[PDB]
């Protein structure tokens, strides 16, 4: 599973050796260590190996962290909430909670805590530089990274720091340039079936044989997370036996873009374009991304095999342009619906 | 079982005006000899430790945790109070006229730190409102107030936008007035900085002491020192 | 030890009567009618950056009043305030009394006023002219669809041309009259060229040439320093890599734009300039190749105005100007 | 001050002092040397791409001016972290500006020239608002003799007209492997770093126009050889292993796929490659590459190709999806 | 070098209380004689003129004339961040710097030395008060204040009006209109109440009431306060101090 069953060190991550010796290279001399920004699927453990490094750098309390709740206040009166997971040696935010106030935060919170020091009692003083994690990186607004860039080189002897994201396109050349950039590929089919086997053999779990775990492995495209969260479901609904004959638990999001994908080729009518309208409102509606959205229904329009090239061809243009459209916009339905009439377009 | 007096509710109520800015959730030890509260803020700067002592009727049969939020309890007493808590303390009752209110315990991992007596390279003290005073003056021109204690002089330093702010004070003792005396111990030049806004909050406990006591050392944090005890550990700026 | 040499070229060489401004001699002299007949009436100066508006606005200050300008006339420009509450209270106040120095018609000077919300310019629109026997309003501007058609029709219109060819030389041998210096011909005619109107590119580098030449009182300025000075690509580099982008092959064409743009760490976005403005004069026997020819230049242009990549957008113009150049053959 | 920059990374560490530490712009660094032993100083508008040397030529030109001493007293430096807004702009921007300059010591009168202007650098100015540019336009023009004004960007078009007009242009140049080698020699050799024969060719030329990139990249690949302590020198696919860069089989491998193929097979092999992290711009990049550089195509597909290449790089650049874009742009090359 | 040390410490406050919301910027000239001062409004309407010799300072020492230009809010927030019982020393180095004021204790030794950065104004000093006006008066600083006040509730304008022996203050506006007569007295068991005027040409001009009830903020320096007025000059509103005096160039309105 995902949570009781994680590796708090280095010595204990079981897939990518490439990358542990990496990061066990870096961590050997922790004075020196520049500023490290994480890019790679999702599910691929970044953050268990970010805190994995800062375990290994400082001492092994670094896991013990607490939630404070940071007040701050904008141009106007519009008092702003966050939170902040501080550790005795650092302290984790992720600024993709604000809307277009990610500068304020950013700008107040690191010149805060680069100013002043850490404190003792864990010989007065003395420490080295507090870690400060930038998780989501990739949400952070142009104006948010541009008033970071220039807090990395003004203080690097207190302040350094490890930024998780995915699909790094969306990060200025300037930030991916002061920093070092550290890629986390997926792990194979192979390692992620031992880590399931680890998890079903620790839990004692009932299966038969091991095609149900490469079966798993080969469903979750190579998220970790999504491959142990989909295991234990599995291992719920079948009460714990696991057999060769198990349905391919999937998330509710991914059956309605399925449903959806149906319909749009099924009938290609304005009627359809209404009702897919109607859907893809009730889906945004439940906190579900426009950008990861518009990616599974191209992905599974690109899937039916009643479509040829031309038609994949033509939606895999325009699901670009879109996809292009949707990282320039705000209003996100105004984009999604019109992708889907280019659908309508292409078919007939 | 925990049992506490207060002859008038003003012991209890300045001090909780005095310290209710900076930190929210304090823990409090409870034992035969007083009540010691630590708290360390968000941004480890500045780590809060309150002593108050048993004979301002004590009842504690051991040593207890406890926490309770001080925005509420500034709230509700806005007359003698009595503080009393049952085995496993999930809610402190605290009775004023009779009347009876009922506060629920927050869970903190409050990491008890030790409060040692090391050596301090200066240490001095200096009337309460004087200082709240100085401190209000230069706050208002820079946002950093630099304390340089050098060869039986101290110093508050300001380098603002708009000019620069410099107050040099020399040690006096008056035997008219024992309230305004200036003490001062010194074995090391030192001089260090700290922020203005945490300056701002801490004078606000000057009601609660006629002096303030000023401990500086070369690595050590600054300790502001209030007469019941409080003490604030304040994190410098590195250097520049 | 603040001397009159501790500016800089821009700055040290403003004009400071009427008779120091080039160029514009159609408005200057009209502007000395003006003030000579006694009749000054509602100016608004519309022009390009650098082209002698504010300087031209001062000078007539100081001829009017004389060597004490700053104390009787207002001066409004975009680092102050002025909302509609400033239009309300200072300038109506200011419009509405006597002078505190001499007897004569104040002068309200609204410095870049197109920088001024639509509020306070209707605001304005009528104290402009309730007091006119008193007072009179110059509004200078670089963009015209700012200020509102109500305030833009009550004042007499002067568009500053750009400083044509001529001015510019009268204004370099001036300054190389008042600094030891020599410059080339060929260098003069590019620097006209490099300088597109602006008169304070021209100075500044003059002065950045003057800078680079370890001794300035008797090496002259040569095209080469000048051209180094900024960066900008020579002609025959220029007409070089057009000429092995339109005749050879793609892979010689690629190995001459990154070997010349390496020789002297030029910039995609000044060699796009010059292609376009040398290729502009051809003779293109039809319509469509100018249309791809622009279009896909400019899609270049806009996005090398992000700073995408650097060596992916070489390949695009080369292939642009490639595939534009097959509907004449 | 010395234990505190070894401990310091490299990039922080060898971070020019002087003017003559910057060895990247002979063109802009020798008009600022001259600005010294005289008065003159304008209004500087340093551009160029991400990590040329803007920011450090500042400080360097700042201290050889002024002295660590006055440094402190004669300059104001506003960067994207502070707030830099229309009313910040009207009100501080101005006020500083508006000052006299402060007195130099006999000290820093002696030993540094202090000019008699001080100077406020706006650093990373293409974050402002079009309202505070234009506020700082009179700014600017006015308290010219007492203050100057330097500004940073990557893009000068971000910059209003007049802003551009009034400040002396420097285009930073990118730093390639022919102008640039000399320091990253002397930043090996400082460091003991056994480097190949051409391995810093390769540095330099995986970052493209970018030298902070290239040293922290020559950092990392010292820090993960001194780790397994083989002694062994640092060769160029052990650098470009963790600089991002592609290994060459599998771009050949997708050269192969894209060559013949329907959409399904490409789909599947761009999942699959898209199940390892890779960033997007550096295939597109090395596609583009490998692609321009052969000479086994003919033109008419080179200019397609050309601009595909260019069409997806832009549509990258806009924050958007990898795996889409990407396998838009293997199908499109497909097409062909 | 310029040492100014005062005789008290609210002296100056006073002093700069005056032009609290009335000028922003302002250069004290500093010769031999004294300290002389001038600043212009934000709408450059009244200019505000104070001089004050070497009789209010306890100590002044001037080597050569200096000018220090300054903003009067920060110089007010430098001066109320001083004790009313200490001393005010005003120190200026031999090329102008920023201006060092200091605060010293008669009891306890308190210094506080404040340094205010200098502001680089145009300092483009006119010669006023050089100018013959054709009509002068002088009344009490109390009735005056009340006078302008009073009127202003009922307008912005008020046109002053000196004619053969009698004064005239005429505020007419959209409620109503008040007219002020008075006329010149002199009483000698209260000398201090007496209305003096020397008028040579009969005067009729207009300011504006914003401007005179800043004016009148200055009523709290002396009692007695001048008026000069003269057509086609500004208006001269004079508080006269015991070393200097501080005088308001008002701007008269024009009418049509
Ligand atoms: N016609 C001109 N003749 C001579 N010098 C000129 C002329 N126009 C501009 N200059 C020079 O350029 C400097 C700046 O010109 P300005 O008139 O201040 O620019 P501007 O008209 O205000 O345009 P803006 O306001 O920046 S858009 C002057 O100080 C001169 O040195
Ligand atoms: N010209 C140069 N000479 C020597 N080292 C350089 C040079 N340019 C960059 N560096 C190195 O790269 C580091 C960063 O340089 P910067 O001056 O901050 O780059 P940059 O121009 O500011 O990039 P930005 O601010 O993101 S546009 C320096 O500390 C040096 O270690
Ligand atoms: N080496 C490993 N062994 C076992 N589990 C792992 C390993 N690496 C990652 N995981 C699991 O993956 C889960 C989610 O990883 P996460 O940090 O969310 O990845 P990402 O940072 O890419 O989102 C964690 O709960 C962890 O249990
Ligand atoms: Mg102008
Ligand atoms: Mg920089």
């Amino acid at each position: 599973w995902v949570d009781k069953y994680r590796p708090k060190s280095l010595n204990a991550l079981s897939h990518n050796e490439e990358l542990t010796n990496f990061l066990k290279s870096l961590s050997d001399q922790p004075r020196d260590l520049p500023h490290l920004l994480l890019y790679g699927p999702n599910g691929t453990g970044k953050k268990t190996r970010c805190m994995a490094l800062l375990e290994s750098i400082f001492g092994p309390g670094v896991y013990r962290l607490k939630i404070d709740v940071r007040q701050f206040v904008t141009a106007s009166n519009r008092k702003l909430e966050l939170n902040v997971v501080s550790s005795p040696y650092h302290l984790e935010i992720t600024p993709s909670d604000m809307g277009n106030n990610d500068r304020i935060v950013i700008q107040e919170l690191l010149k805060e805590v680069a100013q002043m020091e850490q404190v003792d009692f864990q010989d007065g003083l003395a420490h080295r530089y507090k870690c400060v994690i930038i998780n989501e990186a990739n949400s952070l607004t142009k104006d948010a990274q541009a008033a970071l860039r220039r807090t990395m080189e003004k203080y690097s002897k207190n302040i350094r720091l490890i930024m998780v994201c995915d699909s790094m396109s969306p990060i200025i050349a300037p930030i991916k340039s002061r920093c070092l950039l550290i890629r986390c590929p997926a792990p194979s089919d192979s390692e992620i079936s031992t880590i399931l086997s680890d998890v079903v053999t620790n839990e004692r779990i009932q299966l038969e044989t091991k095609d149900i775990l490469k079966r798993i492995a080969q469903a979750s495209n190579g998220n970790l997370r999504v491959s142990l969260l989909m295991l234990e479901s599995m291992a719920l609904n079948n009460e714990l036996a696991l057999k060769s004959s198990s349905p391919i638990i999937k998330p509710d999001w991914i059956i309605v873009i399925h449903k959806l994908t149906r319909k749009i080729v099924k009938e290609r009518s304005v009627n359809s374009l209404i009702e897919c309208r109607a859907v893809l409102y009730d889906l945004l509606a439940h906190c579900i991304p426009a950008n990861i959205i518009l990616k599974e229904l191209t992905f599974s329009l690109l899937d039916v095999e009643t479509l040829n090239t031309t038609n994949k061809s033509s939606i895999i243009e325009y699901s670009s342009v879109f996809d292009e459209r949707l990282s320039l916009g705000n209003k996100a339905i105004f984009h999604l619906e019109g992708f889907i009439a280019k659908v309508m377009c292409c078919l007939d | 079982m925990l049992e506490a007096k207060f002859e008038e509710a003003s012991l209890f109520k300045r001090i909780i005006d005095g310290f209710k800015d900076c930190v929210q959730l304090v823990n409090f030890q409870c034992k035969e000899d007083g009540i010691i509260a630590q708290a360390v803020d968000d941004s480890r700067v500045l780590l809060v430790s309150l002593e108050i002592g048993v004979e301002a009727e004590y009842r504690c049969d051991h040593p207890v945790t406890l926490g309770m939020d001080l925005t509420s309890l500034s709230k509700i007493l806005r007359d003698t109070l009595t503080l009393i808590a049952d085995n496993t303390p999930d809610s402190i009752i605290l009775l004023f006229r009779i009347a009876e209110y009922s506060l629920k315990l927050m869970d903190i991992d409050a990491d008890f730190l030790k409060i040692e007596e090391l050596q301090y390279d200066s240490t001095l003290s200096l009337p309460s409102s004087e200082f709240s005073k100085i401190v209000r003056d230069l706050s208002q021109l820079s946002d950093s107030i630099n304390i340089m204690i050098t060869k039986e002089t101290i110093k508050f330093v300001a380098d603002g936008d708009i000019g620069s702010g410099s107050v040099i004070i020399k040690p006096f003792v008056d035997m008219e007035h024992p309230e305004t005396s200036i003490k001062l111990e010194m074995d090391q030049p030192v001089d260090l900085t700290f922020g203005a806004k945490y300056l701002l909050d801490i004078i606000k406990g000057s009601s609660l002491s006629d002096r303030v006591g000023i401990r500086l050392s070369s690595e050590a944090p600054a300790l502001f020192q209030f007469d019941g005890f409080l003490q604030f550990f304040l994190a410098p700026k590195f250097n520049d | 030890k603040r001397s009159k040499e501790n500016l800089p070229w821009v700055e040290k060489y403003r004009p400071e009567t009427l008779d120091e401004v080039y160029g514009q001699n159609e408005v200057i002299t009209t502007v000395r009618k003006f003030v000579d007949e006694g009749k000054l009436p509602h100016l608004l100066f519309y022009g390009p950056p650098g082209t002698g508006k504010t300087s031209t606005i001062v000078a007539l200050a100081r001829e009017i009043y004389g060597k004490n300008y700053s104390n009787m006339v207002l001066e409004l420009n975009a680092s102050d305030d002025r909302g509609i509450d400033v239009v309300r209270n200072q300038i109506k106040d200011f419009a509405s009394t006597r002078q505190i120095f001499s007897k004569g018609f104040k002068l309200i000077i609204l410095d870049e006023a197109d920088a001024m919300t639509n509020a306070a310019q209707n605001a304005l629109r009528r104290v402009i002219e309730r007091y006119t026997k008193n007072t009179r309003f110059c509004v200078l501007a670089n963009y015209a669809h700012k200020l509102t058609p109500a305030l833009l029709s009550r004042c007499t219109r002067f568009r500053f041309q750009p400083l044509p060819q001529e001015a510019i030389e009268r204004r370099i041998a001036n300054v190389l009259v008042h600094e030891k210096l020599k410059l080339s011909p060929n260098a003069e005619k590019a620097l006209i060229e490099l300088s597109n109107g602006d008169m304070r590119r021209v100075l500044n580098v003059l002065q950045s040439c003057k800078a680079t030449l370890d001794n300035p009182d008797e090496d002259e300025i040569s095209d080469d320093v000048i051209y180094e000075c900024c960066g900008a690509p020579r002609p025959s580099d220029l007409k070089a890599v057009l000429k092995s982008i339109l005749e050879d092959d793609w892979g010689t064409a690629h190995y001459t734009l990154n070997k010349v743009r390496s020789a002297k760490g030029l910039a995609l976005i000044d060699l796009i300039e010059g292609i376009v403005k040398i290729l502009e004069d051809y003779e293109l026997q039809n319509e469509e190749t100018r249309v791809h020819l622009l279009t896909k230049l400019a899609d270049i242009e806009y996005s090398i105005s992000k700073g995408g990549n650097d060596q992916i957008q070489g390949s695009a113009v080369i292939g642009a100007i490639k595939a534009s150049f097959e509907n004449e053959t | 001050a010395e234990q505190s920059l070894a401990q310091q990374p490299w990039v922080e560490k060898y971070r020019p002092k002087n003017l003559d530490e910057v060895t990247a712009q002979d063109h802009a660094v020798t008009v600022l040397k001259k600005t010294l032993k005289s008065a003159n100083l304008p209004h500087m508008l340093f551009y160029g791409p991400p990590g040329t040397g803007k920011t450090s030529t500042i400080l360097a030109l700042t201290k050889e001016l002024y002295g660590p001493d006055l440094m402190k007293s004669r300059i104001l430096e506003l960067n994207a972290s502070d707030e830099r807004g229309i009313s910040i702009v009207r009100e501080k921007v101005k006020n500083f500006a508006r000052l006299t300059v402060s007195k130099p010591s006999k000290h820093d009168l002696e030993n540094y020239p202090c000019p008699p202007y001080k100077i406020i650098i706006l650093d990373e100015a293409d974050s402002m608002t079009a309202d505070a540019q234009s506020a700082l336009r009179r700014t600017m023009e006015t308290y010219s003799g007492v203050t100057r004004f330097c500004l940073i960007c990557n893009y000068v078009t971000r910059i209003i007209d007049p802003l551009a007009s009034r400040c002396s242009k420097f285009r930073f140049k990118a730093l390639d492997a022919s102008n640039a080698i000399d320091r990253l020699r002397f930043i090996s050799e400082q460091e003991n770093v056994k480097c190949d024969d051409g391995v810093l060719e390769r540095i330099l030329d995986i970052s493209a126009g970018d030298l902070r990139r290239g040293i922290t990249l020559l950092q990392s690949a010292s820090k993960g050889a001194q780790y397994l302590g083989d002694g062994k020198n640092i060769t160029s696919t052990q650098v470009e292993e963790l600089a991002g860069v592609v290994p060459h089989d599998i771009l050949i491998e997708i050269v192969e796929k894209v060559k013949s193929g329907d959409f399904d097979e490409i789909k599947k092999y761009v999942n699959t490659f898209m199940k390892s992290g890779w960033s997007a711009a550096s295939v597109v990049n090395q596609l583009h590459e490998y692609y321009i550089t052969n000479d086994n195509f003919d033109t008419n597909f080179k200019n397609q190709i050309s601009w595909l290449l260019f069409t997806t790089d832009s549509r990258l650049n806009n924050g958007t999806n990898e795996h889409i874009q990407l396998l838009n742009l293997l199908v499109k090359i497909s097409q062909l």
